[PDB]
């Protein structure tokens, strides 16, 4: 494959940003690449330029996306340019969302047929809130998601079956709106999965 | 009853860069401070001697506070823009008007937090400053979004605190502007409209709390009809203006009173021409 | 004191 | 959404008095679009620096603006006000009366 083809983009520590915290969006390849361009599209599109370094094994570029805001979650695309000054571009490295948590109240969540289970029995996680968000997210120690079941007993739930449990995990639970995806309620408590 | 009111306005311009936004505060009808994101290198700015001593971490954080508000403005037009379905290619307003009545008793008597779209009513915090009021299915949206974030609750512990508390201390610093009523300077003058009648007008200027009554009378009995009323307009430094005329028979003009009821008159003024 | 800052619409 | 035309008012901040200086003051109040143009006019020519107060608004929405300028009166010049806005036809020129 030619210098064009993608980089790598990561966000450290990780894509779910407290509100008001930092993140880091690394993008890196073994190619040699002179800058990188970190795009994030969509409603705030914006476009970020760093030089790049070259440490043994990689060249990467950290752009920190600082105060996170409202403006700052959405997909980002990383890119690197083969010149200078007009830049050639590489093919764009896969997206990768970045989310503001934090807005909204946590919701719940919890283990239909218990927590701690014997292996091979199978475990639905249930996602649920009495404010009417509209999608439900759940992410082992990051992202999966299911529609929320409206209004029955008031409640809105989304219900993740988890199959017939292998190793286990420790999972949260975020609430979220339709018109703005990127935009996430606070981690519902974390629930310990055992599988024993 | 007196109050602190804040009023906030956002105004997308398509491809003229970013929203203007605009924010003033009143005391009663005494602005005190503004912000203004289009002058240079905008901050907070007072606009009354009782908060310019208020000190540097006061200026700063209010200068911060507006800044923030001023972003956080870009993303609801943005959304309302979604809500509605409407291009980018529009101008769009965002309204808010924030604030306290304190009454004689001087706690909360009344909150306010309040929003307008396009000219309209879109979303009011109500009476009991917990539940909210959507005029559309819009605001319905914003209101199931603040009340997943429990954002009544915010706005609560403002109005009844925060807001209370700081009108109480601009009430004391400066009491010798904001409590001390400024009267107004009457006269009437005396226009022929023809031979057989003329205007008689009675004017009320430089008073400072801008509520007046104006009323004509004639042999003491209110003249409700037939006279002409104009709105309260500022003088532009600080004191309000108003007259009220009335067309009579010249040769009657003796038998008409003027009565100037005003916070800063002890007893209510009865003039003539 | 400024209504400090709140959610987005 | 709903638009509302400026109500007008020409005055000064003090009687008048020709030859002592003063304040030529032009309110716009009850309008909704906030985008507004307003002139002071000194025979019919446009008087620069002419200065505003901070946008506001009332409990109907609708703002208010104080447009205002130092001027010494006169009894030959003609002073006024011209205003444009989304919801008029055409601009509103609204005459000085040193008597309302």
């Amino acid at each position: 494959e030619g210098v064009h083809r993608k980089p790598s983009l990561l966000a450290h520590p990780g894509p779910l940003v407290k509100s008001e915290e930092t993140v880091i969006l690394q993008c890196w390849s073994d190619v040699r690449f002179e800058h990188f361009l970190l795009h994030r599209e969509g409603k705030y599109k914006d476009t970020l330029h760093l030089i790049g370094e070259h440490h043994d094994g990689v060249s990467k570029a950290n752009f920190s996306i600082g105060p996170m805001m409202q403006d700052l979650a959405g997909t980002y695309r990383c890119y690197g340019s083969v010149t200078h000054s007009p830049y050639q571009l590489s093919a764009p490295s896969d997206p990768l969302d970045i989310v503001i948590t934090g807005l909204y109240e946590k919701p719940s969540l919890s283990a239909q047929p218990g927590p701690t289970v014997l292996a091979g029995e199978s475990v639905t996680l249930s996602c649920s809130s009495r404010s009417s968000y509209d999608m439900y997210h759940l992410s082992r120690e990051h992202e999966r998601r299911f529609s929320a079941g409206p209004k029955v007993n008031g409640t809105f739930q989304a219900d993740f079956p988890l199959g017939p449990a292998t190793h286990g995990g420790t999972y949260r639970c975020f609430g979220s709106f339709r018109d703005s995806p990127y935009e996430w309620s606070n981690s519902s408590d974390p629930l310990l999965v055992s599988v024993t | 009853s007196h109050s602190m009111k804040y009023f906030f306005t956002s105004v997308s311009r398509p491809g003229r860069g970013e929203p203007r936004f605009i924010s003033v505060g009143y005391v009663d009808d005494t602005q005190f401070v503004r912000f203004d994101s289009d002058a240079a290198s905008p901050r907070g700015e007072p606009r009354a001697p009782w908060v310019e001593q208020e000190g540097p971490e006061y200026w700063d954080r209010e200068t911060q506070k507006y800044k923030r508000q001023a972003q956080t403005d870009r993303v609801s037009l943005r959304n309302l823009r979604g809500y509605y379905n409407q291009s980018e290619a529009g101008s769009h307003t965002l309204q808010w008007m924030c604030g306290c009545d304190l009454g004689p008793d001087g706690r909360l008597l009344r909150g306010y937090d309040q929003y307008a779209y396009d000219g309209k009513d879109y979303i009011a915090l109500n009476e009991d400053l917990r539940s909210w009021t959507a005029a559309d299915t819009a605001a319905q949206i914003t209101q199931r979004k603040w009340e997943a974030a429990r954002e009544a609750e915010q706005r609560r512990a403002y109005l009844e605190g925060t807001c209370v508390e700081w009108l109480r201390r601009y009430l004391e610093n400066g009491k010798e502007t904001l409590q001390r009523a400024e009267h107004p300077k009457t006269h009437v003058t005396h226009h022929p409209v023809s031979d057989h009648e003329a205007t008689l007008r009675c004017w009320a200027l430089g008073f400072y709390p801008a509520e007046i009554t104006l009323t004509w009378q004639w042999d003491g009995e209110d003249q409700t009809q037939d006279t002409e009323l104009v709105e309260t307009r500022p003088a532009g430094d600080g004191t309000f203006q108003k007259w009220a005329a009335v067309m009579v028979p010249s040769g009657e003009e003796q038998r008409y009173t003027c009565h100037v009821q005003h916070e800063g008159l002890p007893e209510p003024l009865t003039l003539r021409w | 004191l400024n209504p400090s800052v709140a959610a987005t619409l | 959404m709903i638009q509302r035309t400026p109500k007008i008012q020409v005055y000064s901040r003090h009687p008048a008095e020709n030859g002592k200086s003063n304040f030529l003051n032009c309110y716009v109040s009850g309008f909704h679009p906030s985008d507004i143009e307003v002139d002071l006019l000194k025979n019919g020519e446009r008087i620069e620096k002419v200065e505003h107060s901070d946008l506001s608004f009332s409990k109907d929405w609708s703002f208010y603006l104080l447009y205002y300028t130092e001027f010494t009166p006169t009894e030959k010049d003609e002073y006024a006000c011209r205003v444009n806005h989304v919801t008029l036809s055409q601009p509103k020129i609204v005459k000085w009366d040193r008597d309302m």
